[PDB]
């Protein structure tokens, strides 16, 4: 009764989430919108914009300028426009000028950081706060559009890698309350949660002193309980961090139920299983991925990495035939390949991928420690030390290349020279039998 | 009871453990005494990280024959030879079935390791 | 201790005349039958 | 039957039975190594037969159904040298050659209408 | 002027838009872009059940996710939603159907074939003789004319140049006002002759479908582009120019300061080798539009022949500063070195342009002029050969191949090479 | 002067700031000839390799018998300093700034790289005795100067565009950083950069036309700030190559084992590494290890030691296990 | 001239990140068949042997 | 069950050397006139 209500809520809004977020040309909500709504289960186009005809012009040139890869002429001219929908599309063109440009500059650079642990960053910066005055609503107001909501996303998104923490998860909330169902959104918010302490703290902001603009968002949705973005929030921090459980269970039947055929649900589901050591029941329901879902390579490094302990060499060598047939440039194209070589004793081959799998994407810090253990096996015991060491000084926060440095030297006769890196990987996560 | 990727388990086999097994008319006859013996030798005396190892089927000969740096029937097709860290070994044992006393026991008359005895047993070519 | 600077040294000074040595060998144009690196040998024996 | 027919040189036989082939499976069959394979012989059989008017036209458009063939432009180029149509020749022959290394008779046809270019003088 | 500049803007807002909308980048692109140097309608046929999978297709477009677009519409019964499988279908194939020689060349590596789009062109076919409602007649709309565009540009993959003509006209009668269309149109000429006989069709058989179009737009005088389609055809080559002058005047009272067309008509001055005034009105449009960076070699191509490498190094570093990979960026910085006589260099840039769009302007050709210098005479007259493949309208392409020849002891080839360069431009008293 | 840290394997800055000097000396129209106790400040810190072990040998080479100057960091502010001291030498330092005004373009840069090596920098003494019509003073490969300049113009050619094009962003960062600065208004006009700047800028070729898009050019790429700046990735304040930072290391860790040095600055610039210049430069860590025992840190002490015994034990193709250890 | 406003070919901006191109050779790699080409490997007619 | 490639013939050596010698006698025999 009630649940057939939300369905045909849920279907009204993710077409309504869909269709501004693929308008401004953000793509991190947009695919994962139309995602949710394909998965949805059984049970007029809509539109709409305060645009003048005069500054409409400019949207489509704007618009079209943008995903032709040319960000700076883009800017040149919408540089006078003062429409906050178009205003955010102006800085949204300068900030991905930069991200883009960042790329660019450095591909030879592996590991990304600072070793201690803005100027041309700092005027994005500075012209959303001078915007954000002038203009007449400043949120915190029922009538606050999507718009003044997303344009919150780009300041959020432009203090974290300033690394100005506590002000830019304060952004992403207004911008989330204001205008929840932006997928996009919630990943930066979850990135700059660090400890599952502060996932409790955070998690409680969500419950008591959080609502969201019942104007803005269609009835029967704002309510947090009835809500699908806090569930999803659920199941990602409380698992990706694996933090004690809490609300998560009831939560998770709820969603199979309302999106039975959702492809990421389910590939969450499978890893939850591979993330408790359990591979047989993990390779039934990677097996109906692949079977419903062809060309997905999101989360199939988990399923080359299963296979790999299976022992499937078989199955594996289809991957790696199958997956490198699509593209060879995406970061788990070069890291499915990289297992297959890897089970075949081929070291000195599969080594290279695992660099190649790395330098396309350098987030995908997994890939460091599996790059040194195909030196060890190498007998190359110097190359493996700098390569696990790169793991850990990416962020300190990593059981896994801890682990995988102490064996480097546990291999030599250095015994009590690795009682170190042993004892620092303790503390990571003590409730294991294997460290 | 099966091992993670990202921590693997140590097997007992060392840096240059896997150097030293790895190396390698009258006079063949001679150089093919020669490297039966060395193989033997070398499969007797090794081999307790192998027997801990493997899955299933195969041979200790089979992993050291696939080292890189008139015949039977191979056993299994893994190549897969001797190597520092394993992903696959968790500790398990088949319970004892009687083909297992069956083979503890033609072991019993058998003063070296079965598949030495089979290698030994295999007839060279003429 | 491998100087950075030094190997990408070598490594441009290998990949200059790469560009030059492309026509050589295989390579083999229409109505000519015969590739450019003989055309040379020949040209050497012409004057010799 | 028509390539049987074809090789002992009667050249009527081979036609007709080539022909009734071709009608027999006009409807199915577009593509394959069947279809191409029946049209290249029965324009080869025009061709020797000196029929080259309709050997043109089905050449062409065996070209235009598959396209990466050395054999068929070495074909065609011969039919336009029977004619003289030089100018149209000289770039099949060229392509046929990019098509295929060797090509020992598409290379003496290519250099055969290279004289021919040297001894006309068209405006 | 008067209403006539109005029609026009209602109407290329729709191009701009729709056009936009069904993942055509470069049409969209000059369309939204006419906006701007002109002095929300919204409608298509979906239904709830389909339009979600149009939502699902286009974002995975949008994330470059090519392949898996294809299988989420695996049936499509709309009549041009279809169109936007197949489009990925098509592309998914493109960008591994490299011809193993051409490679070789511009990569430097030195190490199902096409059977898709035979599926991909009988797909097309089946589609539209089971479909509803025929190209006849007062039926179609935009949706159709997309799908024809499809077919004619695969049609003109396995050079059915002939049967291309008529699937792209058939195209452009359906739905006008398409820029993309337009351009593929212009690679079916390669000849001097066909030109004026299909400008015959246009102004005695062609008709359009008034239906879509707005008012004073059926008329194909009236109409505004198909003076861009004369001023386009009139540059490539020469020829003899009917009405070429005065619709151009009418054109620039319409659309004041719009670059292309100053692009356009600042490159005449470089056809008519006036290189003096070819600077003057370059320099304007840069003053302009500093961040517009299409049709900027030709800029650093002028420079080259007055040899102004001071000014010209400067526009190297103000072209890079903004954009150090897009084609006419690598393609300046090639023209660079090349200056510095160290021709030995240019080859890379050259060779790294190329990899970007693999058709572009006459790029292949200058990557042989340095290659000649270097007195390799192999791989010049392999690499002139790809330009003649790809433009056959090239005349510096032809030229290459028979100066390169003239070295070469066997002059008999140079002579052919030279008749075709002869018959396109017969002006010039070199050849 | 302060800026973010970066190792360069190309033309630092720096570097071109001794390639001025070279050029005044050498050419000797204006007769300066630049002090040898400069030169010998200036490019013996560039010159390669000191190695120097963390524990188990102290000073065993590293002491010079004669006292020398601390090295200098790649800032003009501190360059100039040197020359500046002199009772003549703000001629010397004029001509230093001088030349920084006139290349104006990358392709000014060239033009100084294209003149040494064809006219100066000369193979060996069997040819410069028979140069004697050379107007300017040539050098020999095998000579102090000569091999520096040698890798220098080495350095140059082993780059593509992105390496020149970052040659440029950098120096007018590195030249308009002495601009804000207290000395640069003592010295806002001086008249003698005036006349060795045309000295150089002459024979340009034009100055109705192609001069009033040459500033276009310049100024548009440059942050006017009268509209917002073209967007640009971040660009290091300054570029140091490996041996110029073991040399200043080297010389911190001796002062601080046992002419006034600028510990402030060292420090902080070290402080703002990319993280990954500290793994082609594993002394930076050591250099944590000596400052945390100054305040007896147990902790901080051996990650830092340990650091720095996982970097180098990798590039250092022997075998060092067995020192790390002690 | 009209260079980028043509879309009929797989061009710049379809590939996600531009710089790609840097790479360019990944595509023109022949990934090793499933089984025999193990046996090359071992060596380094014998990999027929090992496939049979 | 597999089908090969049907049997399909191209122009032999004869041939084309019979119409090589042809194209020399018609371009031999003309230039007679001519002078």
């Amino acid at each position: 009764d009630s649940q057939d209500k939300i369905i045909h809520d849920i279907r009204i809004q993710l077409r309504k989430a869909a269709t501004e977020l693929s308008r401004w040309k953000l793509y991190g909500s947009s695919k994962w919108a139309a995602e949710a709504l394909a998965g949805l289960a059984e049970a007029i186009p809509q539109n709409g914009f305060g645009l003048s005809e005069t500054e409409y012009d400019l949207y489509l040139l704007g618009s079209t300028l943008f995903d032709a890869k040319e960000f700076d002429r883009c800017v040149f001219f919408l540089k006078d426009v003062t429409n906050p929908y178009l205003k955010f599309l102006k800085l949204y063109s300068k900030f991905l000028s930069w991200d883009k440009k960042s790329q660019e500059s450095m591909e030879n650079i592996l590991t990304t950081g600072k070793f201690t642990d803005q100027s041309n960053i700092s005027s994005i910066l500075k012209e959303i706060n001078t915007f954000l005055e002038s203009y007449e609503i400043k949120i915190d107001d029922d009538e606050a559009d999507l718009g003044l909501a997303l344009l919150y996303y780009l300041r959020g998104v432009i203090l974290k890698q300033e690394k100005n923490i506590s002000k830019a998860m304060s952004s992403f909330l207004k911008s989330l309350s204001c205008y929840s169902f932006n997928w996009s959104c919630w990943l930066e918010l979850m990135d700059c949660l660090q400890k599952v302490d502060d996932a409790l703290l955070l998690n409680n902001y969500l419950y008591q002193n959080f609502q969201f603009k019942f104007s803005e968002n269609l009835g029967s949705q704002r309510t947090i309980e009835f809500n699908i973005m806090i569930k999803f929030f659920k199941l990602k921090v409380f698992e990706e961090l694996n933090g004690q459980l809490e609300d998560y269970f009831e939560d998770l039947e709820f969603l199979l139920q309302v999106f039975p055929n959702f492809t990421f649900l389910k590939a969450y589901n499978a890893t939850i299983s591979y993330n408790n050591l359990d591979y047989v029941t993990a390779e039934s329901r990677f097996d109906d991925i692949v079977k419903q879902d062809p060309y997905r390579l999101n989360d199939l490094e988990t399923y080359s990495n299963i296979l790999y302990v299976m022992q499937k060499n078989s199955k594996l060598a289809y991957l790696a035939q199958f997956v490198s047939q699509i593209d060879r440039f995406r970061p788990e194209t070069c890291c499915i390949i990289a297992n297959y070589y890897s089970a075949r004793q081929e070291h000195e081959k599969s080594i290279m991928y695992f660099r190649r799998a790395l330098t396309l994407d350098k987030k995908t810090t997994n890939a460091w420690t599996l790059m040194g253990h195909e030196f060890v096996e190498l007998s190359n015991s110097h190359a493996a030390i700098e390569c696990y060491r790169r793991a850990v000084d990416i962020c300190p926060r990593d059981f896994k290349a801890w682990f995988g440095l102490g064996q480097a030297y546990a291999l030599l006769d250095m015994h009590l020279y690795s009682l170190y890196y042993f004892q620092k990987a303790c503390t990571l996560k003590p409730w294991d039998r294997r460290i | 009871v099966y091992g993670d990727r990202y921590i693997p388990s140590r097997t007992d086999i060392d840096f240059n453990s896997i150097v030293s097994i790895s190396s390698m008319v009258e006079y063949q006859k001679e150089r093919q005494a020669h490297e039966t013996y060395n193989t033997l030798l070398k499969n007797e005396l090794f081999g307790e990280m192998l027997s801990k190892d493997t899955v299933g089927s195969e041979s200790s000969i089979d992993r050291i024959k696939n080292t890189r740096p008139e015949i039977t029937r191979p056993s299994s097709n893994s190549v897969r030879g001797a190597s520092l860290l394993t992903y696959q070994q968790r500790k398990g044992r088949r319970l004892s079935a009687a083909s297992l006393l069956q083979s503890q026991f033609f072991d019993s008359m058998s003063p070296v390791r079965p598949d030495s005895k089979q290698l030994l047993l295999s007839p060279g070519k003429q | 201790k491998l100087d950075e600077f030094l190997m990408l040294s070598e490594q441009y000074k290998s990949r200059l005349p790469k560009i030059r040595k492309l026509g050589w060998n295989r390579f083999k144009p229409i109505g000519i039958n015969k590739t450019m690196y003989e055309l040379e040998m020949l040209r050497s024996r012409a004057r010799a | 039957m028509g390539v049987m027919y074809f090789k002992k040189n009667e050249f009527v036989k081979a036609k007709k039975y080539l022909k009734k082939a071709l009608e027999v499976v006009k409807d199915l069959d577009p593509s394959s190594r069947t279809t191409i394979s029946i049209q290249l012989n029965l324009g080869h059989t025009y061709r020797k037969l000196n029929e080259n008017e309709i050997a043109i036209k089905c050449f062409r458009c065996v070209l235009e159904k598959n396209d990466k063939n050395s054999e068929i432009h070495c074909s065609l180029g011969y039919l336009y040298l029977k004619t003289k149509k030089l100018q149209k020749a000289i770039d099949h022959l060229h392509k046929s050659l990019y098509l295929k290394p060797n090509n020992s008779s598409a290379t003496a046809l290519l250099k055969n209408a290279l004289e021919l270019n040297v001894t006309l003088s068209l405006d | 002027q008067d209403k006539i500049i109005h029609d026009i803007r209602i109407q290329l807002r729709k191009a701009a838009t729709e056009l936009s909308r069904w993942k055509l980048y470069g049409s969209s692109k000059w369309a939204a872009e006419a906006l701007a140097g002109l002095a929300p309608q919204n409608g298509f046929g979906l239904s709830e059940t389909e339009y979600d999978l149009y939502l699902l297709g286009s974002t995975l477009f949008d994330a470059k996710e090519f392949d898996r677009c294809v299988f989420f519409l695996k049936d499509v019964t709309n009549p041009y939603l279809k169109f936007l499988k197949l489009y990925s279908k098509f592309l998914s194939w493109d960008k591994k159907s490299q011809e193993s020689m051409e490679n070789i060349l511009t990569t430097g590596k030195f190490t199902e074939s096409q059977s898709n789009i035979s599926s991909i062109l009988k797909e097309i076919n089946t589609f539209l003789e089971s479909y509803e409602i025929k190209i006849d007649d007062d039926e179609a709309d935009l949706g159709l004319a997309l799908l024809y565009y499809l077919r004619g540009v695969i049609l003109k993959q396995e050079k059915n140049i002939s049967k291309a003509m008529s699937s792209f006209l058939k195209s452009l009668s359906c739905y006008s006002f398409n820029w993309s269309c337009w351009l593929e149109l212009m690679d079916c000429l390669q000849k001097v002759d066909d030109a004026l006989l299909l400008n015959n069709y246009l102004y005695q058989n062609f008709q359009f479908k008034f239906s879509e179009n707005l008012g004073s737009q059926r008329t194909i005088e009236f109409n505004i582009m198909i003076k861009f389609f004369k001023l386009k055809v009139f540059e490539e080559l020469n020829g003899q120019l009917e009405d070429y002058f005065e619709d151009l005047e009418f054109l620039l009272q319409v659309f004041p300061n719009f670059t292309f067309l100053k692009a356009y008509n600042a490159t005449i001055s470089y056809n008519n080798l006036d290189y003096v005034t070819a600077e003057s009105r370059f320099d304007d449009i840069v003053k302009q539009d500093p961040y517009r960076l299409n049709d900027l070699e030709t800029y650093s191509n002028i420079l080259y022949v007055m040899q102004k490498n001071s000014k010209l190094a400067y526009l190297a570093q103000f072209v890079s500063q903004i954009d150090r990979f897009r084609p006419e960026t690598c393609c300046i910085i090639a023209n660079y070195y090349s200056a510095r006589q160290e021709h030995e260099k240019s080859i890379m840039y050259f060779r790294r342009a190329l990899t970007l769009d693999k058709k572009t302007t006459n790029a292949w050709t200058l990557m042989g002029h340095e290659f000649v210098e270097l007195s390799n005479s192999h791989a010049a007259i392999e690499c002139y050969r790809r330009a003649v493949d790809i433009c056959p309208r090239d005349f510096k392409a032809w030229f290459g191949l028979g100066q390169a020849y003239a070295l070469l002891d066997m002059h008999l080839y140079s002579l052919y090479y030279f008749q075709k360069a002869c018959t396109l431009k017969p002006w010039d008293r070199r050849i | 002067k302060y800026g973010p840290l970066g190792i360069t394997n190309f033309i630092t800055p720096y570097d071109l700031c001794i390639l001025i000097l070279i050029h005044a000396h050498c050419s000797q129209d204006n007769g300066i000839s630049v002090p040898t106790a400069v030169f010998l400040r200036l490019i013996s810190p560039t010159r390669p390799s000191l190695e120097w072990n963390p524990l188990l040998k102290d000073n065993s080479n590293l002491r010079s018998s004669s006292i020398v100057p601390p090295p200098v960091l790649p800032i003009l502010d501190n360059i100039i300093r040197i020359l500046l001291d002199d009772k003549d030498g703000n001629k010397i330092a004029l001509t230093l700034m001088g030349y920084l005004e006139a290349i104006n373009g990358l392709d000014s840069i060239n033009r100084l790289m294209m003149d040494l090596e064809k006219n100066c920098l000369v193979n060996n003494y069997r040819s410069m005795k028979m140069r004697t019509t050379s107007t300017r003073r040539q050098m020999t490969r095998a000579s102090f100067l000569g091999t520096f300049l040698s890798t220098c113009i080495r350095k140059y050619q082993i780059g593509d565009f992105e390496m020149r094009e970052t040659i440029w962003i950098n120096l007018q960062n590195f030249k308009t950083v002495f601009k804000h600065t207290p000395l640069w208004l003592r010295f806002k006009d001086n008249v003698h950069i005036q006349k060795v700047k045309n000295c150089l800028l002459a024979n340009d070729e034009i100055s109705v036309e192609d001069q009033q898009m040459v500033e276009f050019f310049q100024h548009f790429n440059n942050g006017n700030d009268a509209d917002s700046k073209t967007m640009n990735e971040e660009n290091y304040g300054t570029l140091i190559s490996i041996q110029h930072l073991q040399s200043i290391v080297n010389r911190q860790i001796v002062n601080w084992l046992d002419y006034e040095e600028q510990s402030g600055l060292v420090f902080d610039l070290l402080d703002t590494l990319s993280l990954n210049d500290a793994t082609k430069f594993p002394l930076i860590f050591i250099l944590k290890y000596l400052e945390a025992i100054k305040e007896n840190s147990y902790q901080t002490a051996l990650d830092s030691l340990h650091n720095y015994f996982d970097y180098k034990s990798t590039g250092n193709s022997q075998n060092y296990f067995h020192i790390s250890l002690l | 001239s009209s260079s980028s406003y043509r879309d009929s070919y797989f061009q710049y901006r379809h590939l996600p990140a531009p710089h790609h191109i840097l790479y360019a050779e990944w595509n023109q790699d022949i990934l090793a068949l499933p089984d025999e080409v193990a046996n090359i490997t071992m060596a380094m007619m014998t990999s027929e042997q090992n496939s049979n | 069950m597999i089908r090969r490639a049907p049997t399909t013939l191209q122009l032999s050596h004869d041939d084309v050397t019979s119409l090589i010698d042809d194209l020399n006698e018609q371009k031999l025999k003309q230039q007679l006139n001519i002078e």
